[PDB]
C-alpha cells in the first residue's frame, strides 16, 4: 500500500 | 485571494503521496535540507526500506538530510531566482497560499519560462505540474454567480449555477494526466507533506500540550486553595 | 533542622536574609492583579536564561550554521523544539509581562518618591530587555532576523557625524554578516544577561529599601502597631509567595498553551518570514520589528526625517526614566487623581496600543496619521504630566488601604 | 485571622510542594530529555572495507571504522612466538571477560594469526594507545616485546590487544566484528560466516 | 556630592553597604603575602569574563570551526591575539592564585570554625572552576582538548552500573565530537560563569559574617577599643584597598610579561598539540593535562584499578570540602602549631607539587614510584589530621596580632 | 631522537621571504596553511600585494584569502597513508629546532612506501620532496656528491629560510607582541610605583 503510493514517477524501460 | 485547503496532518497516507510527489517533481530543484529522511520516513510510518528505495535518489543515507544536487547560487543564474528551501515553506507562506500557488500556474508568452501565476506574479519558478494539471490559461470558463455574497447553487442538482467569465484559470481539455478534482488531492497532498516537514512536531506537541494543560489545571487548583485559605 | 539552621546562621545571615525580605517584610495588603507581574517577570527571566542555556548546547553563531543549527534544535534535538518555543514565547511573555508592570507603575505612582530610584533600575533593566531582545532575533538569521538588524543598526548611521562610522564598528563588517552574528550572540548569551541580572539584582533591592507601593498610593507604614508591623502590611512570605505562586500556574497555563498550541501566535511571536533564511539580497515586502517593539518603530515611522525619527523614537523610551520629576501630583494611585491624570493614562495607553498598531504594519494614510497623532500624544503624556498633575483636582488619600 | 485551621494549612501545602515537584520534573524533562544522543549523533556508521596486503611486516594502519580507529597490524613471527610467553603478565589471556567476536581466536584475538584487527580504543577511559612494536624500549623496560601503550595514564596491551596486569585498562582492547572478504581484504563491521 | 549621596542613600542601601562591607569594616592589621589572594582571584574572574566574553564574539562552537575560529581570533580580529593570551593565560593564573589563597587556608586554618562556610563555599568556588576550565580547555578543538574531553568524560564511564549510560548522556553523542563541543561551550560560557559569580558572592558574604583570620590566627575581635573597632583591626578600606592595588599591579606585570613575551610558558600554558586540530583517531604520543589539573591526573594515574582511581581522584578533592572537620588542633595558624602540623603541610604541600609535577608527564617508573608515594602522603595529610593535630603539642596564641 | 638547533629570526624580511617562496612552490602541493592569509602573509613580510599574487598565489585566490590548496585531506591520507597535516601551526606543535631537524633528516631507505625515512620522524609519510635540492642522502646523514642543486651549506639556508617562514607563519602576532608587551610593562611599572607610594603612605 505504502509501496504503490511511493512508487517514483519516472518509469525506465530496459533491456530484457 | 487564496483558496482554502483543509490540510489533516493525522493523513498518513495523504502525507505520504505528498512526499512522494515532493521527492520526484520538486527535488530537482528544491532542498528541504533541514529535513533528515529518516524522521520523515518514522512520522510519515513509511518503513525505512521503503523510504531508501522509492523517496532518496540521491544516494544519501537515510539519516541524511533532504539535500540536492543543485546549488542555490547555480539555480538563481539558471532560473533568475534562487529556488528556496521548502522544509519551512508551509510556515514561510502558510498551506492556503502553497495550494494557491501551485494550482495558480498559466501559461504566459510574456515570460521567461511561459508561464505566469496569479497567486506569485512574475514567479521565476517553471511550471513543473503542467504534466499532470495540463496546460492552463487565462481564458474564459464557467463560474459561479455571486451577487454581494449571494452564491447561487442548483436547489435539485446541488451544482453551482454558473455564468461565463472571461478572466479565470481554464485548464485546456485532455493536456494533462489528472483532471481538477485529480490535481486539487495531488496538490492537497503535496501542501500537506510541505505542512508536515514545516512542522514536524505539531501532533506531539498538541498532546504533550494537552498533558501539560491538564496537570497546570490540577496544580493551579491546589495553589488556589493554598492561596485564598492561608488568606483568611 | 533546628541545629542546622543555627550552624548556619552562626556563619551565614540566612534567617537574617530571609526574614528581612521575604517572612517578616511587610508589603501592604492590598496588592491586585497588577503586582503578579514582578514575579513574573523573575520568573520569565529564570526561563529565558535556562532555555538560552539550552539553546546555546545546540545553537551554531555563524551566518553560515545559525539558521540550520535553529532547525537542528526543532527537529534534531530531543524536545529542542519544546525549549525553542519556550525561549521564544518566553521573550514575548517577558515583554507582556513588563509592560504590564511598567504599566502598573503608571497606574499606582509607584515610580513616585520614594521609588524613584526603584523606577530607575526598572528602565535600565527595560534597556537592557530591549537589548537582549534586538540581538536574540538576529540569532535565527532569518530574514527578518537580518533585515531589521540591518534597519536598526543603520540608524546609528543617522548620528550627523560619527553615525556611519559607529554602525561599522557596531556591525563589525561593512554590512550584516556572520561577525555581526556572532557579536551578538556573545552579548545575548553572556554580557546582556548578566547586566540584567545585576539590574534586577539592584532593582529588587531598591524596592526593599524604600518598600512596596499600592493600588491605594497609601503609604502603610505610616501607621503601624505595637510590634512595628504596619496594620495594612502583611508579611510577603508566606501570603504572597502563594499569591504568586497561583499567578505563576495561571502564567504558566497561558505559556504552556502558547507554547504547545500557537507558539507562532499568528506571526507575532515567530514571525513567518523569519522561519525563510536570511537573504543580504533579497528584502521582505514589508518589513516589520517584533510587536514589543514596534510602538517605538511608529514613532520613528512617524517622524519625515530620519535623524528627528531616531532622537524621537530614543527620546520616547528615555522620557520614562525622568517620568519620577515629571509627575507632580500629591497623590500617587491614578484611583486619587483628577480627571486630567486618567484622562491622559488612558490617552497614553491607546495611543502605546496603536502605534504599536500601526508600526506592526506597512505604511498606509490612515496609519501615518493616526501613528502621528499618537506620537503626539505619546511625548504629551509626559511632557504635560508636569502641568495637569497640578492643574487637576486629587481625590483625599484614605489612611487605611481600601478592600 | 481567627483560628487557623492547621492540617489543612499543612494538607494544602504539602499537597501544592508534591504537585509543584512533579511538574518541576515535567519541565525538566525537556531539558535532560535533550541531552540523549540526537538525530545528528544517530547518523551510526557503516562497514569500512580495508586492504591489509601492503601492511609491511610488524607494521600497522589505522581504519576509521564507526569513528573509532581500528588497528589493523600485520604480526610479523618473532611477536607472535612472543605473546604465548605474555600469558603470565595479562589480566584476561583467555579474553574470556573481553569484547570480541566469538569466531576470533581466543589468544590472539584475531581470525588469522598474522593479521589483528583491534578496536583501537583503550578500556580505560577510551584513547587509542601508541602502537609500540620494539621489542625492548628503555622507556617501556626491559620486559617489553610489543604491544601498545596507553599515552593517557600508561596502560600496556600485548601486540594482541590483551591488557596487562595492574593496569588502569581492565579489559583487553575490543576486537571489532570483521571478516576476511579476500585474502588481502577485510571489511570491518560485519560479522564472519559461520 | 553630598545632596547627591544623601538622596541616594534615602531610596539605596548605598552608604550602608560601604560602610558594613569595605569602610568601617576592620580586618586584621597583619595581613601579609598570602592575603593578596582573593583580591587577584576577583581580578582574575573578571578578566576572564570579559576576555571569554569577547572570544565568544568570534569563537564558532562547532567541530568544523572551533579551530578555525580560535585562529580567526589570533590572526584575523584586531587585537584578539590579545584578548586569546589574557583568556588562557588569565585561566593559569586563576589556578596559581586559587591554589595560593587554599594554601593561605590551609597554612593559618582559615578553614577552622567560624569558616567553616567561607571554606566550603570556596571548595564549591574550585570545583566550578575545574568544570569551567575543563570545558573551556575542550572548546579549542585541538588534540589535547579532544582527548582530555574523552578521557574526563570516559572517567563517568567507570561508574560499575549507570557509568557507561551517564557518559554517553553527557556526551550527547556516541563519542566527543561538536555536540560535546557545541554543549560544553555553552555550560562554560553562561551556566558555570552564572554559578561561579553566585558562588563568589556566597563567599564573600560568609567571610564577611564570620570576620577574616590572620596569619597569626588571631581572633581580633576578642579585643576591641571603646569605640567598637578591634585593637589589632584596620578598615579594609582604604588601607587594604590600597595594598590590594599594589598586589593587582604586580600580578598585572607578571600577567602581561606572560601574554606578551611567554604566553605558551614553555607549553604549560597553552599546550602544543593543541595547536594540532583534534582527530578522533590519532591520540597524541603524549596525552597530558593542564598543568593545574596535573596533580590529580597524577593521583588517578597511581591508582591500579579503573574505578578505584577514579573514587581515589573524586576523594582528593573532596577530602577538601571536610578539612574543616578533619583539624582538630586548639589554633588556628601553623606559626603556633606542633612540629607535626608543619611537618604534614609541608609533605603535603611537597605531594602536591610532585603529584602535578609527574603527573606533566609520560609514565615512568621512578614517576609511577613517587606518585603512588605522594598519593598516600596526600591523604594521609586529611586523614591522619584528626589525630596528629591532637599529638602534637601547640604554643600559645598571642593575644595582639605579631608584626 | 636528537634535534639540531636552529637560530630563527623573525625580523629577517628576506628570510621569511625566500621561506614563503618555498612554502608556497613545495609544501602547499600537499599542505594546506588555511589559517593564514595571504593578505597578512604579505603584509607581514614586506610583499606588495600585486608581488604576493603574481609570485606566491597559485590557487587563483585572492589576496584575503587563507592559503587553501587543492589537496583535500582525506584524498591525501588514503593517498599517502596520512594526512598532511595543516602547517600554519607546525611551528608551534613541533617547534623550530624540531622543523629544521626533521627537513634535513630525509634518508633513502627502500623498505618504506616512498622510498625514504627520516630520522627526527621514523616510518613517517611524507615523500622527500627537497630531494632536488638537498640531493641524495643517504644513512649518518650524507648526502651523495653532486646529486642536489644545493650544497649543504645552501640547503640549511633554505631550510632554515622555509623554518622560519613557518615560525612566522604558526604566531603572527610574535613581534608586535614584544612591541607591546614593553610599552604595557612600562606603563606597570610606572604605576607600580604611584600604587606602592600611595600604600606607603596610607599605611604610616
Ligand atoms: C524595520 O526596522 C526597524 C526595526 O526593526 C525591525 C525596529 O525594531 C526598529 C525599532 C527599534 C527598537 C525600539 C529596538 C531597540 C533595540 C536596541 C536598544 C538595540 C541596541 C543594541 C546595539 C546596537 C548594541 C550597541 C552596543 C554599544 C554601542 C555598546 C558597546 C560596548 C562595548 C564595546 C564595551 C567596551 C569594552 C570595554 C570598555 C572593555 C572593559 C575595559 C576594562 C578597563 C576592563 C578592566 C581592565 C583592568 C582591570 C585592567 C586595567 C587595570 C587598572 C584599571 C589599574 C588598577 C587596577 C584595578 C582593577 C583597581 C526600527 C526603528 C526599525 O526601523
Ligand atoms: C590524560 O587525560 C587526562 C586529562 O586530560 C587531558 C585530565 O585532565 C584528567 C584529570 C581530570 C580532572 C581533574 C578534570 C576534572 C574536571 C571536571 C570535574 C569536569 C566535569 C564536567 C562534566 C563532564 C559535566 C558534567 C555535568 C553533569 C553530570 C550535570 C548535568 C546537569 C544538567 C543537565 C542540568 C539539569 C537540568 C535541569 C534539572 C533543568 C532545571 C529544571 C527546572 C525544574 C527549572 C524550573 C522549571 C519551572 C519553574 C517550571 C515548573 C514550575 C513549578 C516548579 C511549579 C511551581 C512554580 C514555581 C516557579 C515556584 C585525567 C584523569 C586524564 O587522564
Ligand atoms: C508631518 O506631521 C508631523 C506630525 C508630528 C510628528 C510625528 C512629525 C515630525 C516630528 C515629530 C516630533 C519630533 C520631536 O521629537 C520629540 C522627542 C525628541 C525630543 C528631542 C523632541 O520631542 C517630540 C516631543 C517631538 C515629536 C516626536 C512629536 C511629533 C512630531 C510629523
Ligand atoms: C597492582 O599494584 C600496582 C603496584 C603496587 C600498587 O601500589 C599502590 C600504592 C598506593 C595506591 C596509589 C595504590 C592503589 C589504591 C590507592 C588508594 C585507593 C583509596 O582511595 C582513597 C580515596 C578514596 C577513598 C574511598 C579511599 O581512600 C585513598 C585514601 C586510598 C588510596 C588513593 C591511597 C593510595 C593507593 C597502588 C604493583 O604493580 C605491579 O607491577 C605492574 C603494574 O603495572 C604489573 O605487572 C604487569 O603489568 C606491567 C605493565 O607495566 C608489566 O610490567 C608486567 O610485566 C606485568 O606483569 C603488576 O601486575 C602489578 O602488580
Ligand atoms: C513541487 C513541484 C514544487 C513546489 C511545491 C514548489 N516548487 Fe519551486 N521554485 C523554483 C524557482 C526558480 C523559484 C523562485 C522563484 C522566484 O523567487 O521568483 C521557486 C519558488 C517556489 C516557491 C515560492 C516560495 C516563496 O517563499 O516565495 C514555492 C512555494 C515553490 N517553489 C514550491 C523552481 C522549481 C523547480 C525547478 C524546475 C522545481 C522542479 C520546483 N520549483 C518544484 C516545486
Ligand atoms: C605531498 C607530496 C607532500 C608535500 C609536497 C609536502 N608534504 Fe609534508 N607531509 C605530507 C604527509 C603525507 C605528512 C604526514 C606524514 C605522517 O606520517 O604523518 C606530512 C607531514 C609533514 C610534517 C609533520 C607535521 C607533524 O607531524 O605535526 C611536516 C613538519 C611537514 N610535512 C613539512 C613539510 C614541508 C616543510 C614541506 C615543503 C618543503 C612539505 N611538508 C611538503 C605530505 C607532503
Ligand atoms: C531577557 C532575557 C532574554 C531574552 C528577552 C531573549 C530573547 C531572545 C529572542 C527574541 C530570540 C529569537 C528567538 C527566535 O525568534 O527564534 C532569542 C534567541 C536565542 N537566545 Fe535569547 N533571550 C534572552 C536570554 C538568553 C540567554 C541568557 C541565552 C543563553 C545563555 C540565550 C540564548 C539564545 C539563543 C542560543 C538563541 C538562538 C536560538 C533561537 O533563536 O531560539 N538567550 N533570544
Ligand atoms: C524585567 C525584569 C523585572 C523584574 C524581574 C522585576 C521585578 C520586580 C519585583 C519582583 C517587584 C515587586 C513585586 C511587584 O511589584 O510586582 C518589582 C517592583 C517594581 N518594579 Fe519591577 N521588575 C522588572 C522590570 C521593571 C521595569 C522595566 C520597571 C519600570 C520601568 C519596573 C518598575 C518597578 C517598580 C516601580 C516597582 C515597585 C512599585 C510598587 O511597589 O508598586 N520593573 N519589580
Ligand atoms: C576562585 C575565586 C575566589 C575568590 C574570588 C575568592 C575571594 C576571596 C576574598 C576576596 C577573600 C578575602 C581576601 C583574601 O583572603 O585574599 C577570601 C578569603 C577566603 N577564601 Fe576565597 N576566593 C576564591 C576561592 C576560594 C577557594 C577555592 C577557597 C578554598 C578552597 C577559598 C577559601 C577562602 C578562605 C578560607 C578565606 C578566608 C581567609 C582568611 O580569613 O584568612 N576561596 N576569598
Ligand atoms: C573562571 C572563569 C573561566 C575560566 C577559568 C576559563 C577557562 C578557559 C580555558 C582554559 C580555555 C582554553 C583556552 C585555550 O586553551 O586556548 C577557555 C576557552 C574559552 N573560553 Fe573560558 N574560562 C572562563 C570563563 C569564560 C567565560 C565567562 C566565557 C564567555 C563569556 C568564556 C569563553 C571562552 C571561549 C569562547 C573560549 C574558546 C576560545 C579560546 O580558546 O580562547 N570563558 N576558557
Ligand atoms: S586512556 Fe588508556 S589508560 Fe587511561
Amino acid at each position: 500500500a505504502i509501496a504503490k503510493r511511493l512508487e517514483p514517477v519516472g518509469k525506465v524501460c530496459v533491456q530484457g | 485571494q487564496l483558496d482554502h485547503v483543509d490540510i489533516d496532518l493525522t493523513d498518513k497516507a495523504a502525507m505520504q503521496d505528498g512526499a512522494r510527489t515532493f521527492a520526484n517533481y520538486c527535488m530537482g530543484c528544491h532542498s528541504a535540507k533541514f529535513q533528515r529522511y529518516e524522521r520523515v520516513a518514522t512520522d510519515l510510518g513509511i518503513p525505512a526500506d521503503l523510504m531508501m528505495e522509492k523517496l532518496v535518489f540521491t544516494g544519501a543515507k537515510i539519516g541524511d538530510h533532504m539535500d540536492i544536487g543543485m546549488k542555490p547560487a547555480d539555480a538563481k543564474t539558471w532560473f533568475g531566482a534562487a529556488p528556496p528551501d521548502l522544509t519551512l515553506v508551509a510556515r514561510v507562506r502558510g498551506t492556503d497560499w502553497l495550494y494557491s500557488y501551485l494550482r495558480s500556474f498559466y501559461e504566459d508568452p510574456k515570460r521567461p519560462w511561459g508561464v505566469n501565476n496569479v497567486i506569485f506574479p512574475n514567479v521565476g519558478m517553471p511550471n513543473v505540474l503542467a504534466p499532470l494539471q495540463g496546460r492552463q490559461v487565462i481564458g474564459c470558463k464557467q463560474v459561479q454567480v455571486v451577487e454581494d455574497g449571494k452564491k447561487q447553487f442548483d436547489p435539485l442538482t446541488g451544482t453551482p449555477l454558473t455564468h461565463e467569465a472571461c478572466d479565470q484559470l481554464t485548464v485546456v481539455p485532455k493536456t494533462g494526466e489528472l483532471n481538477e478534482a485529480q490535481f486539487d488531492e495531488k496538490v492537497k497532498n503535496l501542501v500537506t507533506f510541505l505542512a508536515y516537514s514545516a512542522n514536524p512536531n505539531k501532533l506531539a506537541s498538541e498532546r504533550i500540550g494537552t498533558y501539560v494543560l491538564l496537570y497546570l489545571a490540577f496544580f493551579f487548583v491546589f495553589a488556589y486553595l493554598l492561596k485564598r485559605e492561608y488568606w483568611k | 533542622m533546628n541545629k542546622f539552621m543555627a550552624w548556619v546562621d552562626a556563619r551565614f545571615p540566612a534567617t537574617k536574609m530571609w526574614e528581612d525580605h521575604l517572612s517578616k517584610y511587610y508589603a501592604p495588603k492590598n496588592f491586585n492583579f497588577w503586582y503578579f507581574f514582578g514575579s513574573l517577570a523573575l520568573l520569565v527571566l529564570v526561563n529565558q536564561i535556562l532555555t538560552g542555556i539550552w539553546l546555546t548546547m545546540s545553537f551554531t553563531p555563524s551566518a553560515e550554521e545559525a539558521f540550520a543549527s535553529v532547525e537542528y534544535i526543532m527537529r534534531d534535538v530531543d524536545y529542542g523544539w519544546i525549549i525553542r518555543y519556550m525561549h521564544s514565547t518566553g521573550a514575548s511573555a517577558f515583554f507582556i509581562v513588563v509592560y504590564l508592570h511598567m504599566f502598573r507603575g503608571l497606574l499606582y505612582g509607584s515610580y513616585q518618591k520614594p521609588r524613584e530610584l526603584v523606577w530607575i533600575f526598572g528602565m535600565l533593566i527595560y534597556l537592557a530587555l530591549m537589548a537582549e531582545a534586538f540581538m536574540g532575533y538576529l540569532l535565527p538569521w532569518g530574514q527578518m532576523s537580518y533585515w531589521g538588524a540591518q534597519v536598526i543598526i543603520s540608524l546609528f548611521g543617522a548620528i550627523p557625524v560619527v553615525g556611519e562610522d559607529l554602525a561599522q564598528w557596531i556591525r563589525g563588517d561593512f554590512l550584516i554578516s556572520g561577525i555581526t552574528l556572532n557579536r551578538f550572540f556573545a552579548l545575548h548569551v553572556i554580557a546582556l544577561p548578566i547586566v540584567l541580572l545585576g539590574l534586577v539584582v539592584l532593582h529588587i533591592l531598591a524596592l526593599h529599601e524604600v518598600g512596596s507601593n499600592n493600588p491605594d498610593g497609601v503609604d502603610i507604614k505610616k501607621k503601624k502597631d505595637e510590634n512595628g508591623v504596619p496594620l495594612d502590611g502583611i508579611a510577603f512570605h508566606p501570603y504572597y509567595t502563594v499569591k504568586d505562586i497561583v499567578g505563576v500556574v495561571v502564567f504558566l497555563f497561558i505559556f504552556c498553551t502558547v507554547i504547545f498550541f500557537f507558539p507562532e501566535m499568528g506571526g507575532y511571536f515567530l514571525e513567518k518570514p523569519n522561519f525563510e533564511m536570511a537573504n543580504q539580497f533579497k528584502t521582505p515586502e514589508h518589513i516589520a520589528p517584533v510587536w514589543y517593539f514596534t510602538p517605538f518603530y511608529a514613532i520613528l515611522r512617524a517622524v519625515p526625517d530620519k535623524l528627528m525619527g531616531v532622537v524621537a523614537m530614543g527620546a520616547a523610551i528615555a522620557v520614562l526614566f525622568v517620568l519620577p520629576w515629571l509627575d507632580r501630583s500629591p497623590v500617587r494611585s491614578i484611583r486619587y487623581k483628577g480627571w486630567l491624570s486618567k484622562l491622559w493614562l488612558v490617552i497614553f495607553a491607546v495611543s502605546f496600543v496603536i502605534l504599536g498598531y500601526y508600526g506592526a504594519q506597512a505604511p498606509s494614510p490612515l496609519g501615518t496619521t493616526l501613528s502621528r497623532v499618537c506620537t503626539v500624544l505619546y511625548f504629551a503624556f509626559f511632557i504635560l504630566m508636569p502641568f495637569y498633575t497640578r492643574m487637576e483636582k486629587t481625590k483625599p488619600v484614605p489612611e487605611r488601604v481600601t478592600g | 485571622n481567627d483560628g487557623v485551621n492547621a492540617g489543612r494549612r499543612r494538607f494544602l501545602v504539602a499537597a501544592t510542594s508534591v504537585v509543584g515537584a512533579a511538574g518541576a520534573v515535567g519541565a525538566a524533562v525537556p531539558f535532560v530529555g535533550s541531552w540523549f544522543p540526537s538525530a545528528k549523533a544517530k547518523a551510526a556508521g557503516a562497514p569500512v572495507q580495508v586492504n591489509v596486503g601492503k601492511i609491511d611486516p610488524g607494521q600497522q594502519i589505522i581504519a576509521e571504522w564507526r569513528g573509532k580507529p581500528v588497528f589493523i597490524v600485520h604480526r610479523t613471527k618473532e611477536m607472535l612466538d612472543a605473546l604465548p610467553s605474555l600469558e603470565g603478565q595479562l589480566a584476561d589471556p583467555d579474553s574470556k571477560a573481553s569484547e570480541q567476536p566469538e569466531y576470533v581466536d581466543p589468544k590472539l584475538r584475531s581470525i588469522k594469526p598474522e593479521l589483528a584487527v583491534i578496536v583501537g580504543i583503550c578500556t580505560h577511559l577510551g584513547c587509542s594507545p601508541t602502537f609500540r612494536p620494539e621489542v625492548a624500549p628503555a622507556d617501556l623496560g626491559p620486559d617489553w616485546k610489543g604491544g601498545y601503550f596507553c599515552p593517557c595514564h600508561g596502560s600496556h596491551y600485548d601486540l594482541a590487544g590483551r591488557v596487562y596486569k595492574g593496569q588502569p585498562a581492565p579489559l583487553n582492547l575490543p576486537i571489532p566484528p570483521y571478516t576476511f572478504d579476500a585474502d588481502d581484504v577485510i571489511t570491518i563491521g560485519v560479522d564472519q560466516e559461520k
